[PDB]
């Protein structure tokens, strides 16, 4: 179905350091049933968040949900496919980096993957079996939805 | 020596980086390990040359082409993962050296004082 | 103006020492005295070093 | 033509560094444009777009598609970087204690300007990476592209940041 | 006398014409209108109107010189649709939109002829 990734987190901080910008704030989340952990940068004047919220976060390589890759341009008439409408915030970025903790003879135990979504930027840690699908180079949409 | 040697005794971490074609060649040839010792020596003398020619210590040179940044080009135009092992034999790298250091003449002559 | 040194195991290392500076020069004599580095000292005119030491100097 | 005209003049042989860089107005502006907050609704960012001169005619796909689609400062100045050039730079506010704890590669205060394959990821733009000084993203793009490249790149910058800068304003 | 009139800034000259069609190559479905001895004023009120049709996908104008007087539009449809149709339904809405206004604009001013109150 093009999923790469899918869990329900829950917010721990909002602003470790200080408010650095006036509509952009940087969620620390860790995860459940994987034990992972976040770091994302989330627009704030049309989706606030607050402490103690939990959402579920899906990271997906399509929309489409049958395939049929993205095309990477933007046309707002295309609503045949039936995208996945279920969430209430839509990113799309790319993937810049992977990290990873091995060491000459063994392999990674504990990958991170970073992602720029047009200058909001994200990490995810966690152990190399879920961070399977990500590749550099490669373009991935994020969608969030809160729970009650 | 410890970041410009290429052991090739490891059997293991040269098993993570090259590929299974090529590890098994590079552990099984005289003359390939013997070529890949003399590069060192070329080095260690260089090593020792610039430490008379550059005697307060500094490292900023003014110089031609940028090579760090015509490697991270030659990666993405390729689309290098540095996550799988390589296919390049490392007698292929010495020699491509050589070969490219022969043709950048700056005073074209074949006698000596030339 | 520190002196630095190649230790034994090859590194870069710098060493405060005292050095001494004039208002006057006649070279030729202070280089020829004891306990002065003869290879380091240098004064800051030309024509005097053009006499002492010579041409590419 | 061939020996003096102004584009084939923006190296010099004195220090080999640019000659000409953004300047007075358009570098205030450039900075504000590239924050890690500036929002685009869809009418500006056509607006913008109409003064594009090498623009090969797509739409690109916003960063935030829902609740509504909004595009970024770093995702329009994406456009006029000219074809595939990198770069690594400093904002010139950049704590110096911020290489050495975690968060090397993510930057709390958006720093440590990343121009890869043609594209701004990240950064603040400021003089130490779009002025007169060796390394910064005129020289290179002249060193890779070309004279004839780094013209457009110029005149491109200042019509889209003035045409911006008349939305935003700026005062004393 | 190196200024020039004042009346060359909306007043067209012979051999001029005021409007100019032109067939963008580079992607299908765009066009592009020159219009001549114009301003803000006109371009801005159409743009304004295109957004508004659900089948148009760009559109935008500029002043390429403010000592000169010419604008410049672009436009972009759907495959089933015209750019020279989207065009004109875009004007026939503004008068459509200017004729209402004044009527009820005139009515409101002899709403009190003597006075409501």
């Amino acid at each position: 179905a093009g999923i790469l990734f899918e869990d329900i987190f829950d917010v721990k901080d909002i602003d470790p350091e200080g408010k650095k910008f006036d509509r952009v704030s940087r969620l620390h989340c860790e995860s459940e049933s994987f034990k992972m952990d976040l770091i994302l940068d989330v627009n704030i004047q049309i989706y606030p968040v607050d402490l103690g919220d939990k959402f579920r976060l899906v990271i997906a390589s399509t929309l489409y949900e049958d395939g049929t890759l993205d095309d990477g341009e933007y046309n707002p008439t295309d609503d045949r496919p039936s995208r996945a409408d279920q969430f209430e915030y839509v990113m799309y970025g790319k993937v810049y980096r992977i990290e990873g903790d091995e060491t000459s003879t063994e392999a990674a135990t504990r990958l991170s993957a970073y992602v720029s979504y047009g200058g909001l930027l994200m990490r995810l840690q966690g152990d190399a079996n879920n961070l399977h699908g990500f590749e550099v180079d490669s373009r991935v949409y994020l969608l969030m939805k809160k729970l009650a | 020596e410890k970041k410009f040697r290429f052991d090739y005794t490891n059997e293991r971490a040269l098993r993570r980086t090259l590929q299974e074609d090529l590890v098994k060649d590079v552990l099984s040839n005289a003359h390939i390990q013997n070529e890949l010792e003399r590069e060192f020596e070329r080095m260690r003398e260089d090593r020792e040359v610039l430490r008379v020619i550059f005697p307060t210590g500094d490292s900023k040179v003014v110089l031609p082409c940028n090579l760090l940044r015509m490697i991270w080009n030659a990666q993405k135009i390729f689309h290098i993962n540095p996550r799988l092992p390589s296919d390049l034999h490392p007698i292929k790298v010495v020699e491509g050296v050589k070969e490219l250091s022969k043709k950048l003449v700056i005073v074209n002559g074949d006698d000596p004082l030339s | 103006k520190k002196k630095i040194i190649i230790t034994e195991d090859g590194e870069f290392k710098a060493l405060q020492e005292w050095i001494l500076e004039t208002d006057g020069v006649s070279l030729m004599r202070v280089l020829s005295e004891k306990d002065v580095d003869p290879v380091r000292t240098t004064s800051n005119d030309i024509v005097e070093i053009f006499t002492v030491l010579g041409i590419e100097a | 033509q061939e020996l003096a005209m102004v584009p084939r003049m923006i190296v010099t042989p004195q220090s080999n560094r640019p000659v000409m860089g953004i300047v007075q107005d358009t570098l205030t502006a450039v900075r504000k444009f590239t924050k890690r907050d500036v929002f685009l609704e869809r009418g500006e960012v056509m607006n913008l777009l109409m003064f594009l001169s090498t623009w090969d005619g797509k739409v690109p796909q916003p960063a935030i598609l829902k609740p509504r689609p909004l595009w970024t400062g770093k995702q329009i100045f994406s456009l006029i970087i000219p074809g595939h050039i990198n770069c690594i730079r400093t904002h010139s506010t950049h704590p110096d204690d911020e290489d050495s704890g975690p968060y090397k590669h993510i930057s709390p205060g958006d720093t440590k300007v990343v121009v890869e394959n043609g594209e701004l990821i990240m950064g603040i733009l400021c003089k130490k990476s779009l002025g007169t000084s060796a390394g910064s993203l005129v020289h290179i793009s002249y060193l890779e592209m070309g004279h004839d490249i780094t013209r457009l790149f110029y005149s491109n910058i200042q019509t889209v940041i003035n045409n911006w800068l008349l939305i935003e304003g700026h005062t004393i | 006398m190196n200024a020039p009139p004042a009346f060359e800034s909306f007043l067209l000259f012979e051999g001029e014409k005021k409007i100019t069609i032109n067939k963008d190559t580079k992607v299908p479905n765009a066009c592009l209108f020159t219009i001549n001895k114009e301003d803000h004023t006109l371009g801005n009120i159409i743009k304004s109107q295109l957004l508004k049709d659900p089948q148009v996908l760009f559109a935008g104008y500029k002043v390429p010189h403010p000592l000169e007087h010419k604008i410049i539009i672009r436009v972009q449809t759907t495959p089933d649709y015209s750019p020279q149709e989207a065009f004109t339904n875009a004007i026939t809405d503004l008068i459509s939109e200017l004729s209402l206004l004044e009527e009820r604009f005139r009515v409101a001013i002899k709403d009190k002829q003597e006075g409501i109150e």
